[PDB]
């Protein structure tokens, strides 16, 4: 089956600059299983991201959270970029901090 | 209240990359406590809640071990299919299972389940009776004659009022201060302009666990539950969860707008407005 | 603890 999936960017806590918080990218709603995940932090790779939580819904459907540490400030940006089967070219969304 | 011992398995087949990746990831209600990872470097059960520290090194080796056979087994079961299905050598496909049983507050076995699903569609599934098996084609057919003949229901069901029900128990016991804590939701209302004179409000709920939780509109006192929008409940990297549910209105009445949050850790519903 | 799991 070829799902599409839904990529989901926020904080844990809401964010002040200066406080530490931890960034997530949650990957919902696909299929097939094969998929890369990146989180970026002004366009560059974060490295040590750590993958959990991987799970699958009543139809199959695969989950997965990719979350890494982070202090925001005001300047810095944060990406969760998204290369699946079902996407003819990988998919970027931005976190939105004010959602 | 209840609990549960669930174990996602999956076993996806890569031609011409290798050996199938094989993954099995644990959970004790809704956290995630073990994992197997065939694509590590040293493939090897680890623990994945911090109170999975109260098991010896037996507990890892026979838990490595089981997961390595069941490894080589779902290789050959990916084969097995092929030759189900007709299909090629060249394809990827994958196999899901999803296992586990779910106790009362007692401790007692109050459900079982096994399901099983090929390339993301149902394949066969323990029925209710923990001893008759159901399939969705004709080639998990042939698997559940295989499995009546060998008893295997017999041994799913051993295993869920045995080993299923003991272990979970012990789980809870063990990391009792994690999995029955109740962490209270921290609710907030957001707002948002539209076109046309019209205003998003969204309702988040964060902070919480466990991950059930039920998030309204009201309006005049009644749900708005049908023109409502909003997210499945998702993990927020430490062990909690967070949700938001968000409904349209006219500008100059959001007043009239009530978010309601409902939760094991609410004695008293939370009640909010923009 | 997990299931050993029977062939398909
Ligand atoms: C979680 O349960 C412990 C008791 O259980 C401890 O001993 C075994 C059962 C083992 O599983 C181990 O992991 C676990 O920590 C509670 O602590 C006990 O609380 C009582 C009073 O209720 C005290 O009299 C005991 O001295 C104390 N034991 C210890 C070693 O501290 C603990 O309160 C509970 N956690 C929460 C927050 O509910
Ligand atoms: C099996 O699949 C092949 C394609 O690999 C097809 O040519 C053949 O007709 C099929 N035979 C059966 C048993 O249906």
């Amino acid at each position: 089956i070829q799902k599409t999936p839904q990529i989901q960017v926020y904080s844990r806590h809401p964010p002040e600059n200066g406080k530490p918080n931890i960034l997530n990218c949650y990957v919902t709603q696909f299929h097939p299983p094969h998929i890369e995940i990146q989180m970026l932090k002004n366009g560059k790779k974060i490295p040590k991201v750590e993958m959990s939580d991987m799970s699958f819904s009543k139809d199959w459907s695969f989950y997965i959270l990719a979350h890494t540490e982070f202090t925001p400030t005001e300047t810095d940006t944060y990406a969760c970029r998204v290369k699946h089967d079902s996407m003819a070219e990988p998919k970027t969304v931005y976190w939105d901090r004010d959602m | 209240g209840p609990h549960s011992l669930r174990y996602f398995v999956t076993a996806v087949s890569r031609p011409g990359l290798g050996e199938p990746r094989y993954m099995e990831v644990g959970y004790v209600d809704d956290t995630e406590f073990v994992r197997f990872d065939s694509d590590a470097e040293n493939p090897r059960y680890e623990p994945r809640a911090r109170w999975m520290e109260q098991e010896g090194p037996e507990y890892w080796e026979r838990e490595t071990q089981k997961a390595k056979g069941n490894e080589q087994s779902f290789r050959v079961d990916l084969r097995t299919l092929l030759g189900y299905y007709n299909q090629s050598k060249g394809g990827s496909h994958t196999i899901q299972v999803i296992s586990g049983c779910e106790v009362g507050s007692d401790g007692r076995l109050l459900r079982g389940y096994q399901q099983y699903a090929y390339d993301g569609c149902d394949y066969i599934a323990l029925n209710e009776d923990l001893k008759t098996w159901t399939a969705a084609d004709m080639a998990a057919l042939i698997t559940k004659h295989k499995w009546e003949q060998a008893g295997a229901a017999e041994y799913y069901r051993a295993y869920l009022e045995g080993t299923c029900v003991e272990w979970l128990r012990r789980y809870l016991k063990n990391g009792n201060a994690t999995l029955l804590r109740t962490d209270s939701p921290k609710a907030h209302v957001t707002h948002h302009s539209r076109p046309e004179d019209k205003v998003t409000l969204r309702c988040w709920a964060l902070g919480f666990y466990p991950a059930d939780i039920t998030l309204t509109w009201q309006l005049n006192g009644e749900e708005l539950i049908q023109d409502m929008e909003l997210v499945e409940t998702r993990p927020a990297g430490d062990g909690t969860f967070q949700k938001w549910a968000s409904v349209v209105v006219p500008l100059g009445k959001e007043q009239y707008y009530t978010c309601h949050v409902y939760h094991q850790g609410l004695p008293e519903p939370l009640t909010l407005r923009w | 603890r997990g299931y050993v799991y029977q062939g398909l």
